[PDB]
């Protein structure tokens, strides 16, 4: 069939999987007819920008333990349907603002065992439809103050094994966090990293008061005292 | 506890600094002209 | 307030070195004492302050020649700019 | 059982094997039950700071054939009790 790359496996229903092939590029011969599509366990480095373009009705997209390291703004061609992203296990150590603007229908993104030092919140973008999200496994020193802000659906995180560096960076991250009841099997699983003085101490634990003296928003008062004084 | 700086609100000193400074200069003209106009 | 206060002229006392320094040195001091935060911002003006040390010394009147005076001004404001 | 992780291989006794399991980074849900735990011949390159927490009674650790090459001063965090530390054959350079 057509609509079948030559390499892979495709059942019908539009599941088309291409694991264990040892792919050294996406596969070409995109097709509306696929929805699912699997590619883990191969070797595409580089991801050329439109690469998955002609499969706009795509709905499922694993790039799992593919070695990627860098993913163009306009990769993500033709996708606006797609749903489920798995780049988790993989040596992302950037990425670009405005690569998922156009998953507007992304419900689980995955970024587990990437090298991703920071996550900014440009680089999320517009993610109203998003349920949940993984950031495990990474690098992220600290979340940025409104990240979180373009996500009103989220209601699952993952964050274990992260360099948490616990101060006012992450209060915002805390925010959500008291708010939404971690399990208490991943809740003893995250920490702190930085500095020694808050070492084994649970995210969750704390509260307004041991953050009181962080930094905050300007009010009407102080505004007037400061210019008076 | 460390980690005591999520934001920089810099401007407070400088703009307390600055009004200091240009209040007084523009006191001073200002007595300077009522002192002409009389 | 001292200096303000013997001052001649308030507009070009207000002008001064010495004058500009505190103006930007100890209300920047008393914001940070206010709001529990202290940002090292102009501070290093205070440096400046090191110029008024040649007219000390003459108040004091253990400089009178005229070569240290011109070295001990020379010297303080090299190591204060 | 909860206090055995899933991908892992587990006896009774608290004696637990991720060996040959190509583990990218340190399996989750640790549990006091486990006594020794055997994780050589992995991928886990870095150790993220407390992440053997939960653990205290473990007395064995291997990691060896791991790649390890930088350990956090608060990795091997909820230890006192481990007696066996098998870091060899590794990439380490500095601790
Ligand atoms: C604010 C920052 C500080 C502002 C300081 C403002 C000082 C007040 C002011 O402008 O008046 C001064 C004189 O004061 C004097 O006689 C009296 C000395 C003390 C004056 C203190 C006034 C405080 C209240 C002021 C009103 C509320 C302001 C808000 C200067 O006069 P003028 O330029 O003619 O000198 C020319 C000279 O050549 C005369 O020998």
């Amino acid at each position: 069939a057509p609509d079948c790359p030559e390499v892979c496996t495709c059942v019908p229903g539009g599941l088309a999987s291409c694991s264990a092939l040892s792919l050294p590029a996406v596969p070409p011969g995109l097709s509306l007819r696929l929805r699912a599509l699997l590619l883990d366990h191969n070797r595409v480095r580089a991801l050329p920008p439109g690469a998955f373009a002609g499969a706009g009705a795509l709905q499922r997209l694993d790039l799992r333990e593919n070695g990627l390291h860098s993913v163009h703004v306009r990769a993500f061609w033709g996708l606006g349907a797609l749903q489920l992203l798995d780049l988790s296990a993989n040596q992302l150590e950037a990425l670009a603002p405005g690569t998922f603007a156009p998953l507007r229908a992304l419900r689980n993104l995955s970024l587990a065992g990437n090298r991703l030092a920071r996550l900014e919140p440009a680089a999320l973008g517009a993610l109203p439809l998003l349920r949940s999200l993984s950031l495990q496994d990474n690098e992220l020193a600290a979340l940025a103050p409104g990240l979180l802000g373009r996500l009103p659906a989220l209601d699952a995180l993952h964050l274990r094994g992260n360099p948490w560096g616990c101060g006012c960076a992450l209060r915002p991250l805390c925010a959500w966090l008291r708010r939404h009841p971690l399990p208490a099997s991943e809740a003893e699983t995250v920490l702190c990293v930085w500095p020694g003085r808050l070492t084994l101490s649970p995210l969750t634990a704390f509260s307004d008061a041991a953050f009181s003296h962080c930094a905050q928003p300007l009010a009407l008062r102080d505004l007037a005292v400061v210019y008076t004084l | 506890p460390c980690d005591s700086r999520g934001q920089r609100m810099w401007w407070a000193f400088l703009a307390s600094s600055m009004v200091t400074f240009f209040g007084g200069l523009f006191i001073i003209l200002l007595w300077r002209t009522l002192k002409y106009l009389w | 307030g001292l200096r303000f206060i013997a001052a001649n002229d308030k507009l070009w006392f207000w002008l001064e070195v010495n004058s500009v320094v505190d103006f930007f040195t100890v209300p920047p001091v008393f914001v940070s004492v206010y709001l529990n935060r202290s940002w090292l911002g102009l501070r290093f003006l205070r440096a400046l302050r090191l110029i008024q040390f040649s007219e000390i010394l003459q108040f004091l009147n253990i400089l009178k020649t005229s070569n240290s005076i011109k070295l001990v001004n020379l010297l303080s404001i090299f190591i204060s700019t």
